């Protein structure tokens, strides 16, 4: 687990003068809690060994203002420790998210959108919790250890012999079995991990695993996960059963010795009794620090998997960023120049893309037409820079597309993807994207262009009704015209629509499509569906089949001309 | 929110009951590994006090008798001492006797070795119990999931029944190990610790029993206080995710339309305010220590005060305050993790019972065994009035008949009773006064196991398990080679888009790279449905994301020319349900007109107009 350590020291790095106060007040609050037992050694020896009563009652506040001070710098590192510890990881997400931010689709759909957002929520939540617990909790057994070894030379340091031999081994009998703990305790979370994944799968669906009636598989498959998740757990405590005992064991036998090696030191005379009193609760402290924290060990292995995570998500260097010298056209209104665009997945045996070339002229509409998976569905967003040409080039009328600012690219291009996602909040606000500072009859333009008036207009408010949080209020259609008119309100220079009008039916899809001709008058509109019947009106059609374009042309012109395009018409009339 | 606490912790109890015997054998073993661990400290006292009675008595002049010493110590102006010396019992002349500390220190040294032989076990021991009853929690779990009616997981909300059978049996884990092994013998450690502490001095045991109820009420106000915050900082990590979720799911809309900067702003301004809102949860949840501790140690410096003055007095003896020290720091750790015992165990007992909840619902119609089997196929409902709730119907009447070899059909709008009619064809439900006679013979009391594995059904929406595709596609017939699995799965063609995947047939389509649209994604289903080889098909809107035409041709390649088969095709497209064997119309129920292709359009019903929706471009 080298990348915990190296993505832990990296960014708490402002609080070194914040855990340098943690760490200089756990001294203080622990040379105090062992020193409490040196001065009721001074009890023993100077009120109780003589008369002297009077010594006890004096010294008593000697012990009460101990006692104070070891509190009042005990909640004074906590409050510090619960400080830079939530510093850091607010820190770590903000900078997971600022990375995250800066994929592309092609990374950013590797990891997924929970996987991405438990991987820095959650996350992050685990190497945040071991910060405040490694700092207030933890690193008191190896301060109570050296406190103690450094008060018992001070105090009678001829019997500290006996503090420097328990010590090494109360941490080496207790490092050995974390040494052997660890890696089966590791194993355990990543297979409780595969338990959780066997019940979601299975409850995600129920339904079609009984409908192959796959319920002997089942329920025997999860045998195998329950049964083994048992093992690698009894087998991380037959481990864990050996870190009480032992280190109670140690402590309990080096107090019986100290109790002969000190009466034979009383016996000279050159030792107290009330030095015994000292050094038992000595040990009996050092056992308490390291049992309670030797028993939280379990955080290392379930926050050094998540670490491997974040570091995942972090060291995923992007490929689509804006170039060196990127060129500023003045306008860079449609014309698209696809020659030669080819992609490809890294190690797949097929392109995606292979030597497709059309050029679509300045104002007039093309629309390409294929069969699932041949390769249209990312020809869309190959266009607004989604993902990287493999050994091809695509230009927006003065220059390649990579050869281009993203940011400008994207300033003049309205996309529809296949999902029409709606943000949480209003529509005044959900499609406000578009313009960010349209009017309110603006507002209305699109909707109306959109044929979508006739659902934002029926409503108390007005154009200001309540959306879901990715608008899963409104089923379909509904949802496919109010991104559309989130896009009619651009004025934008490409209109890129991707198996948008799928959801409408044949006479809103109509209407849509009159209304962006009416408007869209002189931007160039790329429809990507698998319908005829709205692409009959498209000024040029493209068939792409497996990958390669096999025909170019309008509707009446390629009807007759090329097989593919005909049986793709056939299965549309009535 | 825990509606039941005595009964919900005694049914958990009785969950460990097939476990009596190892559940005696550690409540046993660590009951005398921790009254072995409390004699201990008195058996060392005892030793540094025959240290102390020879140390402070070997100056002393000898032939001089205790009493008379005594005598003199008080003749001589020293009252103190005189008590002190009258207080324990020595004889002057003598020295340290090591002898009888030896022997003293021998079994001490015995009874704490016994003492960390009998706790190891005794974990082991415990583990076991654990992790013997848990497989029995955790295969109950699934057990009764395979069980439920489909009527219980719908009518819940998205992830109810995931955080029931997951996080809902860890926290029992975690509140059956700590109930059991941290509380069991912190109650101990209370106990005996106390009923040792008494035989000392009374006096001094109402020291630190009257830090208690200090103890309590402190750390009991600090939880109640700590509410308003602990409960503002759940409230804003989940408008935290409420936000990352939507930045992430919606990413491509938002890196165009560039708002990048506008969804970093509002990222930042309410993780600044996350952070300061944890800082305080966290706060005064972790001073909850360094409080319960200043009074551990009010009572410790009380104790060692009044122990100095009493064995000055000669009331009580140091071997004696030795051991009472060494208890009293016992007694004071019962208490610093009384917060995390309690609200552990709450939390693990409110958490538990949801599982017996679970466990406590219905099963599902005990099936009668008849194993029918499907020869030619007669699907003929006749009745079928199905509802969810009584009082709303879906379906009423309707009497649909098919053909042993035919392709029967069924369109409709949106909400009109389709899927739900494939759900009644399959089971899932339960029929209303209404005969659902598959080749003669009703299923209605047939042994759904035999039902569903030769129907052969795929649905809208699809499900792929963790697992490479080639493991996905051979999941509906597990014992198939992969030469029967490929030339299945070319026949849905799926083949046109996984070779363009980077490792085809191993993409391993539960994280991937997300090159896998909805089409191909219900290709897959497609496939996995042709390997089982199904007599009597059904696809339930299957093809509503692939193309027109790669539905087309597999639907004339496995769907057409099954001369031998039938198969039910619902989907919402007309172009490829037109001409297809006795297409049926449907709005919410109530079958409006069936009939082949053109019956159907030669009269001008319902299914004229819509194919005007759908070709003439006019609604
Ligand atoms: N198990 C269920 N519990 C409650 N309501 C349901 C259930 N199943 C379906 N419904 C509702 O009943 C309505 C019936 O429509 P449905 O038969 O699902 O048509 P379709 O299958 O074409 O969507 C649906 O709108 C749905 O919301
Ligand atoms: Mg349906």
């Amino acid at each position: 687990s080298n990348m915990l350590w190296a993505l832990l020291r990296q960014y708490v790095r402002p609080y070194r003068w914040l855990l340098a106060v943690v760490a200089v007040l756990q001294v203080i609050s622990n040379m105090a809690s062992l020193y409490l037992p040196t001065v009721n050694a001074a009890i023993i020896d100077d009120g109780v060994a003589k008369g002297d009563t009077a010594r006890i009652v004096e010294l008593g506040a000697v012990m009460l203002g101990v006692t104070a001070l070891q509190v009042v710098c005990a909640v004074g590192a906590v409050f510090f420790g619960a400080r830079a510890a939530t510093g850091f990881g607010h820190d770590l997400r903000a900078a997971v998210f600022t990375h995250v931010t800066t994929f592309s689709a092609e990374e950013a759909g590797r990891f997924g959108a929970a996987s991405l957002l438990t991987r820095t929520t959650n996350d992050v939540g685990h190497i945040q919790q071991l910060v405040q617990l490694t700092v207030t909790m933890l690193i008191t057994a190896p301060i109570m250890s050296i406190g103690g070894i450094f008060m018992a030379l001070h105090q009678d340091a001829g019997l500290s012999w006996l503090l420097l031999v328990s010590v090494p081994v109360l941490g080496l009998a207790n490092y050995w079995i974390i040494r052997h703990l660890m890696p089966v305790f590791t194993r355990m979370q990543s297979l409780i991990d595969g338990i959780n994944r066997v019940l979601r799968d299975q409850l995600s669906g129920i339904r079609v695993i009984r409908a192959f009636a796959r319920e002997p598989l089942e329920r025997v498959r999860f045998a195998e996960a329950n049964q083994t998740l048992s093992d690698s757990a009894l087998e991380a405590g037959r481990w864990q059963a050996l870190m009480l005992p032992v280190t109670t064991l140690v402590i309990n036998v080096s107090s019986v010795a100290l109790i002969w090696f000190g009466g034979l030191r009383i016996d000279a005379g050159q030792m107290q009794v009330g030095s015994l009193i000292a050094f038992l609760a000595y040990f009996m402290q050092i056992l308490m620090a390291v049992l309670m924290a030797t028993f939280m060990l379990v955080i290392f292995p379930r926050a050094a998997v998540c670490a491997d995570r974040i570091g995942e998500v972090l060291s995923t260097q992007t490929a689509i960023t804006n170039p060196a010298d990127p060129v500023r056209p003045a306008a860079i209104a449609g014309d698209i120049g696809v020659h030669d665009a080819t992609f490809c997945y890294p190690g797949a045996d097929r392109p995606v893309l292979q030597d497709v070339s059309f050029t679509v002229p300045r104002g007039t509409t093309t629309a390409v037409v294929g069969s699932t998976g041949s390769g249209k569905s990312t020809l869309i967003s190959l266009i607004c820079r989604l993902y990287d040409v493999t050994s091809g080039s695509l230009r927006i009328d003065g220059v390649d597309v990579r050869d281009l600012d993203i940011e400008q690219l994207w300033s003049a291009i309205g996309l529809v993807p296949q999902r029409g996602y709606l943000f949480s909040g209003t529509v005044a606000e959900n499609l406000r994207y578009g313009r960010a500072d349209a009017t309110d009859d603006e507002m209305w333009e699109a909707l109306r262009v959109a044929a979508a008036a006739d659902f934002v207009r029926a409503h108390p408010q007005g154009l200001d009704m309540p959306v879901a949080q990715g608008g899963i209020n409104f089923s379909g259609g509904q949802r496919q015209r109010l991104a559309i008119a989130r896009a009619v309100i651009r004025r934008p220079a490409i209109y890129l629509f991707d198996d948008a009008f799928s959801a409408l039916d044949v006479h809103t899809d109509a209407r849509v499509r009159d209304a962006l001709r009416e408007v869209a008058a002189d931007a160039t509109v790329v429809i990507v569906s698998q319908r005829i019947s709205t692409v009959i009106e498209a000024d040029q059609v493209v068939v792409i089949d497996d990958g390669r374009v096999v025909g170019i042309g309008t509707h009446d012109t390629l009807l007759a001309d090329c097989p593919i395009y005909a049986e793709f018409a056939e299965s549309q009339a009535l | 929110r825990t509606r039941d606490f005595k009964g919900s912790a005694i049914r958990l109890a009785r969950r460990l009951l097939p476990q009596r015997a190892l559940t005696l054998a550690v409540i046993l073993l660590g009951v005398g590994g921790i009254a072995i661990g409390v004699i201990g400290p008195r058996i060392l006292g005892h030793a540094t006090d025959l240290l102390f009675n020879g140390v402070i008595g070997r100056e002393l002049p000898a032939g001089l008798t205790k009493e008379q010493a005594v005598e003199a110590a008080r003749a001589r102006g020293d009252g103190t001492f005189a008590d002190l010396l009258s207080g324990m019992d020595i004889v002057p002349g003598q020295g340290v006797d090591f002898g009888a500390v030896g022997r003293t220190l021998a079994l001490a040294l015995g009874l704490y070795l016994v003492a960390a032989l009998l706790v190891w076990v005794q974990a082991r021991l415990l583990n076991v119990t654990v992790q013997r009853t848990m497989v029995a929690l955790r295969a109950e779990v699934q057990e009764k999931i395979h069980r439920l009616p489909l009527s219980y997981f719908d009518s819940r909300q998205r992830g109810e029944v995931l955080s029931r059978v997951t996080n809902d049996v860890d926290n029992i884990q975690n509140s059956v190990s700590m109930t059991i092994s941290q509380l069991l013998t912190s109650v101990l450690t209370v106990f005996a610790v106390l009923v040792m502490m008494l035989t000392i001095s009374p006096l001094l045991t109402l020291f630190t029993v009257v830090t208690v109820p200090a103890s309590l009420w402190v750390t009991r106000w600090i939880t109640r206080r700590s509410q308003p915050l602990f409960v503002a900082q759940w409230r804003n990590t989940g408008r935290l995710a409420a936000h990352l979720e939507e930045t992430y799911s919606g990413f491509t809309i938002v890196k165009t339309f560039g708002h990048r900067e506008a969804a970093a702003g509002k990222f930042a301004e309410l993780n600044s305010e996350t952070q300061q809102s944890s800082f305080g949860a966290q706060f005064f949840s972790g001073l909850v220590s360094p409080a319960t501790m200043f009074i551990g140690n009010l009572s410790y410096v009380a104790v060692a005060v009044v122990g100095g003055l009493q064995v000055a007095t000669g009331q009580i003896t140091l071997g004696s305050i030795q051991a009472f020290i060494q208890y009293v720091r016992q007694f004071n750790q019962p208490l610093t993790q009384v917060a995390g015992m309690y609200n552990t165990l709450q939390s693990g007992i409110a958490s538990a019972e949801r599982v017996f909840d679970l466990l406590d619902t219905e099963e599902e119609s005990a099936d009668s065994p008849r194993r029918a089997d499907v020869r030619t196929g007669r699907v003929e409902f006749e009745h079928v009035s199905f509802s969810y709730v009584p009082g709303t119907p879906v379906i009423e009447d309707l009497s649909l008949v098919a053909e042993p070899g035919s392709t029967v059909a069924i369109v409709g709008p949106t909400g009109a009773g389709k899927t739900t009619l494939v759900n009644l064809l399959m089971r899932f439900y339960d029929v209303d006064s209404g005969r659902i006679t598959i080749d003669g013979v009703d299923i209605a009391s047939v042994s759904r196991e035999s039902l569903r594995a030769s129907i052969g059904m795929v649905l809208q929406d699809t499900w792929l398990f963790a697992g490479t595709i080639y493991d996905n596609i051979a999941y509906g017939r597990p014992d198939a080679d992969e030469d029967e699995v490929i030339e299945a799965a070319t026949a849905a063609y799926v083949d046109r888009f996984v070779h363009t995947l980077p490792n085809g047939y191993d993409t391993r389509v539960d994280d991937d790279g997300g090159a896998i649209s909805a089409g191909e994604k219900q290709l897959i289903t497609i496939a996995r449905a042709v390997l089982a080889r199904p007599k009597l098909l059904v696809l339930d809107e299957a093809t509503s994301s692939v193309d027109t035409r790669t539905e087309l041709l597999i639907a004339h390649a496995m769907a057409e020319l099954r001369r031998d088969r039938t198969s039910f095709i619902i989907a919402h497209r007309l172009s490829t349900i037109r001409d297809a064997d006795l297409i049926l119309v449907m709005d919410s129920g109530r079958i409006i007109e069936r009939g082949t292709h053109e019956e159907l359009l030669a009269r001008h019903g319902r299914y004229w107009e819509m194919t005007r929706v759908h070709l003439g471009g006019i609604k």
